[PDB]
RNA sequence: GGCCGGGAACUCAAAGGAGACUGCCAGUGAUAAACUGGAGGAAGGUGGGGAUGACGUCAAGUCAUCAUGGCCCUUACGACCAGGGCUACACACGUGCUACAAUGGCGCAUACAAAGAGAAGCGACCUCGCGAGAGCAAGCGGACCUCAUAAAGUGCGUCGUAGUCCGGAUUGGAGUCUGCAACUCGACUCCAUGAAGUCGGAAUCGCUAGUAAUCGUGGAUCAGAAUGCCACGGUGAAUACGU
């Protein structure tokens, strides 16, 4: 069957928002798409960066940005050249003074999102699928994780016929609301079409 | 119906058109897609061909079409009949 | 149902008269949860039927329940392609239940102009075994005894 | 001085304030009789009184809101229950003997995606 | 007086805003009164969740918008100032009425 | 939906912008209660001359990140689809899956 | 017990037996009972001829019957002569207000046609 | 007239807590799991309802939400416009609404909800109109103002079993509003009209309780345009021997 989002159902139980901004009717629809203009830049933009989530906050007539990333370096750049122009085109999209902030991604082997698109630039230079899936997997065990589930869907090292495959190591406790489950998903665009990733990370429980 | 506190509507260009047909004399068939216009008073006597989807139909207005729509003299749909 | 957690449900008595019985006449009676108007057509039929017999309104009540209460019953049972009517004993609460519909159902049908008038006919009727009510009651009675030699089933 | 209760029925929640009188009920600034024309529901009402055997030692003052007539009088009984035991504790066991203890619970069940009601469901059809 | 309403999609984050505003009221020695609890706003969204056909297929969501009162009743004249500097944390609305 | 679907979008929202003020005034004339009969008939007259699209009934609802019409929610500004992409991702803020 | 031509229901209310005239439903039979001192629940039975005249007076007022009958006949016809879509779906007998004609329209279309 | 001063009790609002565990008692049971019943308790054995959908299955649905391999068009399979069509109508099916009446129709009077929405919006009061509505114009970004009197119900009267004082299709005339614009093809009002239908063949559907049935109310979409959909309360059953 089809399974609820992983993220969305845990959305005020045990994860946050990313998103944390209040608004009327008026400014609501602006405010969504002033956010996918800025996540789609910062997202195009820093590709090479290891950015795992853009958080997006707007205390008052401004708008507060913070990157998660593995590689805080290349994202700050040589003395700050690089958030300065990253912050003007920012404060540019959104039409309001703009803050960018770095919180540092420590374990890039443990965020779901790090692992997925891993996982899909592998198989964009055209690594062996089942490869990319074991060492996934295993970094992930090895450095911690209580669990990790990684499904990979599509025309798999080119065959005609698409299919699904997936590994899991520990515990993925899907049901558990608690549960502590962090859920992404990643395509990789090869020569025989669109290779869907999904991967699951389970880092205890409350 | 339009409400009465503003009047019959009529298409600007096709009042023009049919100001014009009156003080020439003219009867030459008027071609026209208005077919959301009223017929007024002083379209009787002039022949307007109204648009219908595909071609326009020779309408030769009398008296007793004022008041109506252009279009409701150009019928839009083909039927003839199911099992002729 | 196959697991028999089933029990009564707490039945209020009528406010009128303290009758179970007779509420669940009107809970018989009442269509579309309008219980006010189904409790004003059994209160004016039974008044009628009291005035009609001075008995009483519980007493003529029962009197025609106890015309058309069936005894035995029939339940059908497919054995060979053929169904086998097997007569049952019917168990007191559905006598009672039975009886009430009957007499419901036949007031129903009558040709009275308003439905206490038909309810207080049908009533009477059956306090003197002739409605359509006590009619079913035969019925039934005479098709279990029809099947008496199926009583192992 | 006043003994109170609280009585809660569907959407109805009544305030019941008794005291030493001779019988007198009003609600909502009317007279039983007046609130409700209903026989069930004044009969309700008067359950609670008429099986503790007080219906004129005690006055009675309420209030009622939410709900419909049938609600309303639920919500009264169970806020009289309420007010009979803050009077006297002794006679919680008959009270709750009778059913009048419990708060009855049910609810109307929400309207659910893809049926008519919350359990009707749309007329099916194998072809 | 002056009237501080305050909105949010979490209570735990306006239950830490309307608290933080009482003070910077009573610090001045200005009295208050509530935070009055208002009532929230749920607003629901249903939605077809197949791109296509499945029309028994749904989700539903809502966003909950808690709402606060605080009032502060005869303000000494830091009040407003400090009210207005404490700079309360982004997701609240702070709506000021004088 | 096609780029020019998005386009005539556009086109029709920047016309019915620049000429709300002059079809406000030409309305509250053919309406009032005491106008010249020409002169509530010519502003009759006059509204058909101004371009079609810039009446606001001509603007459809679109989709803002795919433009698609139809499934549209005018809290969010996007279509059903799209909604719940957003929302399974945590960026609605406020937004989750309801029971009751 | 005759107006507009026709015999009206002794039995009934003055209202109700009023209605029985082509062209006079309730609103028209209320106003004319206002108009003529009748009261509403009076049978027509227990009327007087005087009462009955002043009835006939105020149905005269209104156009009923066969004058009634006749101004219908005129305004379809006209349709009809004058070829309008409105004229054609009545030439047709199919249904004039725009109705749904793939299904239903059984008023106009009558019972159903067996391929 | 909570109307005013007040009061913080109560309703309620909404934050934090308590509460239900086969925890206690009796019996049965394999010194078990468990089951049957009892007490207390607002609630009793998963208390009610929701969300939550395993590995997979049907090359199931979706290239027309989007994305995307390949293929194909490129002064056209791209783009613009006006008018028409998607609303056709011998016919067959699915899902609904309204009925066929007296447990009702109509008239007068008069009780009791919940949930929700609102700024190019909700729009009061007052005046005008039979009415849909119109004019003037408060208040409200809302527990405050508005949508917005719930309806069934109850009391009194009438109708008296008639194709009717049932039904409200169809059609004629006259209008309102939205909208550049209601002919094709809007909704609604008024006057007139008053069809089929008198409970539905074979067959077949839902529902185990605040359920079914019945009665109103709101919302999204939306300039306008619900009998659909989603949501909300009111009244409130019957039955379950059993497999
Ligand atoms: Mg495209
Ligand atoms: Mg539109
Ligand atoms: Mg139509
Ligand atoms: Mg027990
Ligand atoms: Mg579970
Ligand atoms: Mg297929
Ligand atoms: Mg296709
Ligand atoms: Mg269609
Ligand atoms: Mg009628
Ligand atoms: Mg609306
Ligand atoms: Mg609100
Ligand atoms: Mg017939
Ligand atoms: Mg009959
Ligand atoms: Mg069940
Ligand atoms: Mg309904
Ligand atoms: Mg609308
Ligand atoms: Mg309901």
């Amino acid at each position: 069957g089809q399974k609820v989002h992983p993220n969305g159902i845990r959305l005020g139980i045990v994860k946050p928002w990313n998103s944390t901004w209040f608004a009327n009717t008026k400014e609501f629809a602006d405010n969504l798409d002033s956010d996918f203009k800025v996540r789609q830049y910062l997202t195009k933009e820093l590709a090479k960066a290891s950015v795992s989530r853009i958080v997006i906050e707007r205390p008052a007539k401004s708008i507060r940005v913070t990157i998660h990333t593995a590689r805080p370096g290349i994202v700050i750049g040589k003395k700050g050249e690089d958030v300065e122009k990253l912050r003007k085109v920012v404060a540019d999209i959104a039409g309001v003074p703009a803050q960018i902030n770095i919180a540092e991604v420590r374990k890039p082997e443990l965020d779901a999102k790090l692992v997925a698109d891993s996982i899909t630039s592998q198989l964009e230079r055209r690594v062996m699928f089942r490869r990319a899936m074991k060492r996934a997997v295993q970094n992930a065990m090895r450095l911690g994780a209580k669990g990790i589930k990684v499904e990979v869907s599509g025309r798999l090292g080119g065959a005609e016929i698409a299919r699904t495959e997936w590994y899991r190591e520990g515990r993925v406790p899907l049901h558990t609301l608690r549960a502590d489950i962090d859920y992404n998903t990643s395509e990789a665009h090869t020569t025989y079409g669109v290779i869907g990733v999904k991967v699951w990370i389970f880092k205890g429980e409350i | 119906p339009r409400s009465l506190k503003k009047g019959p509507f009529i298409d600007l260009h096709l009042l023009k058109k049919v100001e014009k047909a009156v003080e020439s004399g003219d009867k030459k068939p008027l071609r026209t897609w208005s077919r959301r216009s009223t017929i007024f008073p002083n379209m009787i006597g002039l022949t307007i061909a109204v648009h219908n989807g595909r071609q326009h139909v020779p309408v030769f207005v009398t008296d007793e079409m004022v008041g109506h729509k252009l279009g409701e003299f150009a019928p839009t749909r083909t039927y003839r009949g199911h099992a002729a | 149902p196959r697991r028999r957690v089933i029990g009564q449900r707490k039945i209020l008595p009528d406010p009128k008269f303290g009758s179970e019985l007779l509420a669940k006449f009107v809970n018989i009676l009442m269509v579309d949860g309008k219980k006010s108007t189904a409790e004003s057509i059994v209160y004016s039929a039974l008044e009628t039927l009291a005035q009609r017999s001075g008995k009483s309104e519980l007493e003529a009540f029962e009197v025609a329940l106890e015309n058309v209460r069936p005894t035995v019953e029939v339940k059908s049972r497919r054995v060979g392609g053929s169904t086998y009517q097997v007569p049952v004993e019917v168990r007191p609460v559905r006598r009672n239940a039975l009886a009430m519909r009957w007499i419901v159902e036949a007031a129903r049908k009558r040709g009275d102009k308003s439905m206490a008038l038909r309810l207080a006919n049908e009533l009477s009727d059956a306090a003197e075994n002739k409605g359509t009510a006590v009619k079913k009651r035969e019925d039934v009675h005479r098709m279990a005894e029809a099947n008496k030699a199926f009583a192992h089933y | 001085n006043q003994y109170y209760g609280t009585g809660r029925r569907k959407s109805s929640a009544a305030r019941v304030f008794i005291k030493p009188g001779n019988g007198k009920i009003v609600i909502n600034q009317r007279s039983l009789e007046q609130y409700f024309g209903r026989e069930t529901a004044r009969m309700v009402v008067r359950q609670p009184l008429e099986l503790v055997d007080m219906v004129e030692k005690l006055d009675l003052y309420i209030t009622v809101k939410g709900g419909g007539i049938s609600g309303q009088a639920g919500a009264i009984r169970h806020g009289i229950t309420r007010a009979l035991m803050e009077y006297d504790e002794s006679l919680r066991s008959e009270l709750r003997k009778a059913g009048f203890v419990t708060r009855d619970a049910r609810q109307v069940e929400r309207k659910k995606v893809g049926l008519r009601k919350a359990r009707r469901r749309p007329q099916f059809s194998k072809r | 007086r002056i009237r501080i309403r305050l909105k949010a999609f979490d209570h735990r984050l306006i239950d830490q805003a309307t608290a933080e505003i009482v003070e910077t009221a009573k610090r001045t020695g200005a009295q208050v009164r509530g935070p009055i609890p208002l009532p929230t706003r749920k607003e629901r969204f249903t939605v077809l969740i197949s791109p296509h056909v499945n029309k028994d297929a749904r989700d539903q969501y809502e966003i909950r918008t808690h709402l606060r009162l605080v009032d502060i009743v005869e303000p000494t004249e830091k009040t407003v100032d400090a009210l207005m500097r404490l700079d309360l944390a982004a997701g609240v609305d702070v709506q000021i009425s004088l | 939906a096609k780029q020019s679907m998005k386009a005539r979008e556009v086109k029709r929202v920047a016309l019915a912008d620049k000429y709300f003020a002059k079809r406000a005034e030409l309305k509250a004339i053919i309406s009032d209660v005491n106008a010249s009969d020409e002169d509530r008939w010519n502003a009759v007259l006059k509204l058909q001359t101004l371009p079609r699209d810039s009446s606001p009934s001509r603007q459809r609802n679109r989709c803002r990140q795919t433009g698609r019409p139809h499934g549209f929610l005018r809290k969010f500004g996007l279509s059903r689809i799209k909604v719940r992409e957003a929302a399974m991702r945590g960026e609605i803020p406020g937004l989750k899956k309801a029971s009751w | 017990a005759r107006i507009a031509g026709i015999n009206i229901p002794d039995h009934k209310h003055a209202v109700i037996a009023l209605t029985s005239i082509y062209g006079v439903g309730k609103t028209r039979s209320k106003a004319i009972l206002a108009a003529a001192g009748i009261a509403e629940d009076v049978k027509i039975s227990e009327l007087s001829e005087g009462q009955i005249d002043t009835l006939r007076d105020e149905v005269a007022k209104f156009v009923v019957e066969g004058d009634l009958r006749r101004e219908i006949s005129m305004s379809i016809k006209r349709l009809m002569d004058l070829g309008c879509y409105r004229g054609l779906r009545h030439r047709r007998g199919l249904p004039v207000r725009g109705q749904r004609t793939k299904t239903n329209a059984r008023t106009r279309k009558g019972p159903r046609k067996p391929i």
